[PDB]
């Protein structure tokens, strides 16, 4: 796909 | 809900479609998770992709972002008080929040 999953680093 | 940035009818790729083909990195909405039932997705763009991130309704009503590992579980009471602290820069994200997809 063309999603990218990410998660908060701050 | 509510919201007008809130897609509910709304792909992976028709929310890709309706991200990029937008222009700037900054693009952004709110979708509902696919692989998370009942969970949602903060979705904005940066550098030609979509960056998704879940957001977990709680116990209580409230919403929490995905944190990483070495981040503090960060949560908010509701979904506008997310969307307003994302809208600065350096809290985070790949990029800010500054475009509004609207549904």
């Amino acid at each position: 796909s063309l999603t990218i999953y990410a998660q908060v680093q701050k | 809900m509510d919201l007008p940035y809130y897609h509910g009818c709304l792909t992976k790729r028709e929310c890709e479609a309706l991200l990029l083909k937008g222009g700037v990195d900054g693009n952004f909405l709110i979708r509902d998770s696919e692989s998370v039932p009942g969970a949602l997705c903060l979705c904005v763009s940066f550098k030609k992709l979509v960056y998704s991130y879940r957001i977990f309704r709680e116990k209580h009503g409230y919403y929490r972002i995905e944190t990483d590992a070495h981040t503090p579980r960060t949560i908010f009471p509701n979904l506008q008080e997310l969307v307003s602290k994302y809208g600065k820069p350096g809290q985070g994200l790949v990029v800010h929040l500054s475009n509004p997809i609207m549904r």
